[PDB]
């Protein structure tokens, strides 16, 4: 939940955020997840949750 | 700013011995930055 604040943060995931009122979808969530390789899948099926 | 000049050209380690020099920075930043934006920025196409 800092790494977390860290790539909301980060342009790259804001990339993939195209929503203009700022909300992502669940799956533009996942892809930029996995994009970044932070995390892996379980963890991020947590954040999802 | 006149270095930004010569990141994408096919020979910027002329004299440095280095020439994996793309290839580590490629690796090093592609995850977070992007491997599109890297290889665009350091003029290198990995289908080629």
């Amino acid at each position: 939940f800092l790494k977390l604040k860290d790539i909301v943060g980060s342009e790259a995931f804001q990339d993939y955020v195209t929503d203009p009122r700022g909300l992502i979808s669940k799956k533009d969530f996942q892809k930029a997840m996995d994009s970044q390789k932070q995390f892996t899948g379980p963890e991020i099926q947590f954040l999802l949750s | 700013q006149w270095d930004r000049l010569v990141l994408n050209t096919p020979s910027f380690p002329s004299n440095y011995w280095d020439k994996f020099v793309k290839r580590k920075v490629l690796d090093k930043h592609g995850d977070i930055f992007g491997r599109e934006r890297i290889a665009e920025l350091l003029g290198m196409d990995l289908a080629s």
